DNA sequence: CGATCCTC
RNA sequence: GAGG
């Protein structure tokens, strides 16, 4: 989705249709800014999502004592040393999948084999 | 060690999983009705919708939380200022009791004093964002049985609970016999 | 099962579809809306196969899409036409319903309405997901064939 | 001298424990077929171990002799009794 | 809150294990959650490691 | 609470033998097996009476009355 | 007996095999589950009858 | 346990007792087994009450 | 050696140490 | 409005 | 309060 606020006020943005040169723009309801939208993109629902399940990844992962660590390579480097867990989005209907972060560049691979993803 | 004063805070998150227009209220001690979070922010100082949900999503690349929200920024649309936000609980004398029930009443762990509201509206937000972050199905309910969240009470703790009881009746006694005391 | 013929896989996987109950929201991935005002000429570039169709054998500049997962549809015996047919015969003529093939990579339904615009169609996809009966019967939540 | 630490559920949460000293933490490269089986060290991330696992019981359990080669109900059941039990309760 | 908590973190445990901070008293970092907890309060049952 | 007179199993005298026993650890520095053995207890059921036996009374004694 | 217990040994070990592919194949996502049930559910259910025959 | 890393769904990990009551369990078998007889003492004391009710 | 590490058995010195200092009713009169 | 039997 |  993406959504900004006015320049000045720091309040929501709200939708508006030109009509006569049909296009989308955003309007402040607290003063009279207006500005063109990017995308046309106005609402995203989601009910099978793929957000959460990187959830908590920093830096300092590789500092967690609880957490395991494979024999797995990373794709991109080739090291050996990196931290796993599973999909950290706790729903009922989620993938057995693992997912990796490499201890050496940063890098999160995963254990699946179907599903590729941009992250 | 300041008395055993317990009052517990509510932020209820309304509409069903699948019904659109999902709100969010706050109950507040001594307040008849359920109060819309951005009228609490409002009433504390934080007025931009910007700055409102700066307090409860604490990253810009969460859209999904920040859909979350909409229907609260238009819950409280009605009301721009700290003035008819505080007036909007409960003569201009409905605005020092509101004004007294933020600081007294709301979150008395942090501070009972007068000025804060920073350290009340952004723990308000963690609140909400911790409601949200299940909510969105991200995280897993709380779990009541987890023996750290639990407290034991021995000797002294039972013991002060009494003492402090008693030792207030003993001075209210003294106070009497001063009182009786006219000659 | 029927006393038949009862005994044979193929019929009972048609009764256990015909009974459980599935609504829009068992099958949909993501529900998006898009400002997409040119009905002909869409904004969305993985659309354009699907707008070059539905014109043989005035609406609203505002788009509802729906994603739907493949899985899902195989699981119920669900087909795009099926689930399509089915949202045009609830709001009949005040909305217009266009959607990709089942062959098609990715699994479309495009919607339009036929002042106060974009509120209308947040409320139009809750009725969706979430009131439409696509098949089965109501309060079967679970059907499973057991030999 | 910090060799020891207190640490309560809630910290718990945050750290890895080794149950045996040796047994938990040597090294790696024939064995009694009598004595139990103990898995692997496997996760060696760890941050304390385990003065000793016995004391994860208290007083009553702790008069049990090899609880841990009995069903769970009957050290519940004798932990009730030796509080019906007889002798010297203190020598005043 | 604190930006390098990795140090605090090991400033606040070294005081603890050298007694400058009282043993009893709880600190918990949760990495992933971006988190620092403390507890100095009575009440929570504890055991040696 | 004093040596038993008698190993409650079979009868063999034992009240006669709790001194001997604690000079035979102390002074001669040996075993309780062997200490056991030399007092001739030879069945068990005359090696526990003595071996578990709790002297109490010593410390009954150290009562000031 | 001593190749008695050997072999209880064994059938353990193959268990725990049986619960180590099952999940090696559950964490490659090609795990599918039948109709009316998660595929963790199935996982679970799964993993539960090694180990229960094992025992068994 | 937190003797065990985050996401184990192991035999061991989850409550598998691997050894008889004469070769003895582990401290984390112990507290398994002990886990399971806790809520098998909880419901006796459930069904008798219940039972005595519905007989009644 | 002073620096050699620890076996199974010393757990009980530790133990020992903990009880010599504390008793067993310490959370009662601390 | 209910919530196993016994006596202390 | 303790017993099945
Ligand atoms: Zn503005
Ligand atoms: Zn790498
Ligand atoms: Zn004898």
């Amino acid at each position: 989705t993406t959504f900004r606020f006015c320049r000045d006020c720091n309040n929501m943005l709200y939708p508006r249709e030109d009509k006569e040169n049909n296009r989308l723009l955003f309007e402040c309801r607290t003063c009279s800014y207006v500005e063109e939208a990017g995308s046309p993109l106005v609402y995203r629902h989601e009910l099978i999502t793929n957000i959460g399940e990187t959830a908590g990844v920093v830096q300092d992962i590789g500092s967690d004592p609880t957490l395991p660590r494979s024999d797995r390579e990373c794709p991109k480097c080739h090291s050996r040393e990196n931290v796993f867990f599973q999909s950290q989005q706790r729903r009922k209907d989620t993938s057995m999948v693992l997912f990796f972060v490499c201890l050496s560049c940063s890098h999160i691979f995963t254990s699946d084999q179907k599903n590729k993803r941009t992250q | 060690k300041g008395s055993r004063f317990i009052s517990t805070l509510q932020v209820k998150l309304y509409g069903r999983e699948g019904s659109s227009a999902r709100t969010i209220k706050a109950t507040l001690p001594y307040i008849k009705q359920d109060i819309p979070i951005v009228i609490i922010f409002r009433a504390l100082g934080i007025i931009p919708d910007g700055e409102i949900l700066e307090h409860i999503c604490y990253d810009v690349n969460d859209w999904q939380m920040l859909e979350m929200l909409k229907p609260c920024v238009e819950d409280g649309f009605v009301i721009q200022d700290r003035e008819t936000a505080l007036d909007f609980i409960g003569k201009e004398k409905r605005i020092q009791y509101a004004k007294d029930i933020l600081q007294k009443e709301f979150l008395p762990h942090i501070t009972q004093l007068e000025g804060f509201e920073s350290r009340k509206a952004f723990f308000l937000g963690y609140m909400i964002n911790r409601l949200l972050l299940c909510a969105l199905d991200r995280k897993d309910q709380d779990d009541r049985d987890h023996f750290g969240k639990k407290r034991l009470d021995l000797a002294g703790p039972l013991l002060a609970q009494l003492f402090k009881t008693l030792f207030k009746k003993l001075t209210k006694d003294i106070f009497r016999y001063m009182q009786r005391t006219v000659e | 099962l029927e006393p038949g013929h009862a005994a044979d896989q193929e019929q009972a996987k048609l009764i256990r579809s015909a009974i459980e109950h599935t609504t829009l929201k068992s099958v949909t991935i993501a529900s998006e809306i898009y400002y997409d005002p040119d009905p002909r000429s869409t904004v969305i570039p993985e659309d354009e196969e699907i707008i070059q169709l539905h014109f043989s054998l005035q609406q609203s500049p505002w788009l509802l899409r729906l994603e739907l997962d493949r899985a899902a549809m195989n699981d119920k015996d669900l087909t795009m036409g099926q689930v399509g047919e089915r949202i045009k015969q609830t709001f009949k003529n005040d909305l217009f319903v266009i959607w990709s093939e089942d062959n098609d990579e990715k699994l479309i339904i495009r919607c339009r309405v036929v002042a106060e615009e974009d509120h209308m169609l947040k409320k139009i996809e809750n009725t969706m997901l979430e009131n439409i009966t696509l098949r089965g019967v109501e309060n079967i939540e679970r059907v499973v064939m057991m030999k | 001298e910090g060799l020891v630490e207190y640490i309560d559920a809630e910290e718990e949460e945050s750290i890895l424990i080794a149950m045996q000293p040796e047994d938990l933490e040597p090294a790696e490269a024939d064995v009694d077929p009598a004595k139990r089986i103990r898995v692997s060290h496997h996760a060696t991330t760890f941050t304390h171990c385990e003065i000793h696992p016995s004391m994860i019981l208290g007083v009553a359990a702790s008069i049990i002799p090899f609880p841990d080669h009995n069903q769970s109900p009957r050290n519940t059941y004798q932990s009730a009794m030796g509080k019906q039990a007889m002798g010297v309760f203190l020598t005043n | 809150v604190h930006r390098n908590p990795a140090r605090l973190m090991e400033t606040l445990r070294t005081l603890r294990r050298k007694g400058d901070i009282n043993p009893e008293v709880s600190m918990i970092r949760d990495i992933r959650e971006k988190e620092l907890k403390i507890f100095t309060d009575a009440g929570r049952v504890y055991r040696p490691l | 609470m004093i040596v038993p007179v008698r190993c409650f199993s079979c009868g063999k005298v034992v009240g006669d033998k709790w001194e001997s026993y604690l000079n035979l650890l102390q002074e001669d520095e040996l075993d309780e097996g062997t200490a056991l053995s030399r007092l001739g207890l030879k069945r068990y059921c005359c090696r526990r009476m003595i071996l578990t036996h709790v002297d109490l009374i010593e410390k009954f004694l150290r009562y000031n009355p | 007996d001593g190749p008695t217990m050997r072999e209880i040994t064994e059938t353990i070990a193959e268990a725990k095999k049986k619960v180590l592919d099952v999940t090696k194949e559950a964490q490659a996502n090609l795990l599918t589950a039948k109709h009316g049930m998660t595929l963790r559910e199935s996982f679970e259910d799964n993993v539960v009858r090694f180990l229960n025959e094992a025992r068994d | 346990l937190p003797h065990f890393s985050k996401d184990d769904y192991s035999p061991e990990s989850k409550g598998f007792v691997e050894n008889s009551y004469l070769r003895g369990l582990t401290p984390q078998e112990f507290f398994f087994h002990a886990m399971g007889g806790r809520e098998g003492l909880i419901d006796t004391a459930v069904k008798t009450a219940e039972t005595g009710y519905i007989q009644r | 050696d002073e620096s050699a590490p620890i076996t199974a058995e010393d757990s009980w010195a530790v133990i020992s140490a903990f009880f010599r200092e504390k008793g067993l009713v310490s959370q009662q009169l601390d």
